[PDB]
């Protein structure tokens, strides 16, 4: 996702506001980031109780 | 040549043992990385046309193939834990179904785009 964003971010002008495609890339990044964080949370609670 | 080579790279994951989970996952996802980078660096030759060309379709199908290989291993790792009777002969089926599907795609693609 970082490589994809970089390619599009390094091909457009330096505008201060957030675009629609930037919002879509940030949403996708937040989804993959949250998947990694849920993996961290399921790796934390696994030893205390594997049911949760 | 390089996208087809990366597809065969994703193919080599089937002959690896089904127990080494980080090996097959890392292979598949790094192959996905290589496909994305090659696709992006390859689209900078042609202009910003909005239709699909005969070059976009090829790299798109190669990405799909890599995506299907990784998702197939994912379903394999889920099914070895759920029920082993279905997941034993799935990889042996994939080992023959992926190259034949890609070869049939290549034949139909090349004839359909060299007839036009
Ligand atoms: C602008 N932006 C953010 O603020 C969230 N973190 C970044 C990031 C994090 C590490 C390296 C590069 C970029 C990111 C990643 C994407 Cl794929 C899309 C939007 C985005
Ligand atoms: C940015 N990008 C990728 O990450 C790899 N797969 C994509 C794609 C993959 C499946 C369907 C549609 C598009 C693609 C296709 C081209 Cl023609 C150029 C760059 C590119």
């Amino acid at each position: 996702m970082t490589t994809i964003n970089t390619h599009l971010r390094e091909t457009l002008p330096k505008i201060p506001y957030v675009k629609a495609i930037d919002m879509y890339l940030m949403g996708c990044f937040v989804f993959v980031f949250m998947a990694l964080l849920e993996y961290a949370l399921v790796n934390y609670i696994f030893f205390s109780q594997p049911a949760r | 040549i390089p996208c087809t080579l990366i597809v065969v790279l994703s193919w080599v994951s089937f002959w690896i043992n089904k127990d080494a989970v980080p090996a097959r996952t890392s292979l598949g996802i790094t192959t996905v990385l290589t496909m994305t980078t090659l696709s992006t660096i390859a689209r900078k030759s042609l202009p910003k046309v909005s239709y699909v060309t005969a070059m976009d379709l090829f790299v798109s199908v190669c990405f799909i193939f890599v995506f299907s290989a990784l998702v197939e291993y994912g379903t394999l790792h889920y099914f070895v834990s759920s029920q082993p009777a279905r997941a034993a002969k799935m990889d042996s089926y994939a080992r023959i179904f992926f190259p034949t599907a890609f070869c049939l795609f290549n034949l139909v693609y090349w004839v359909s785009y060299l007839y036009l």
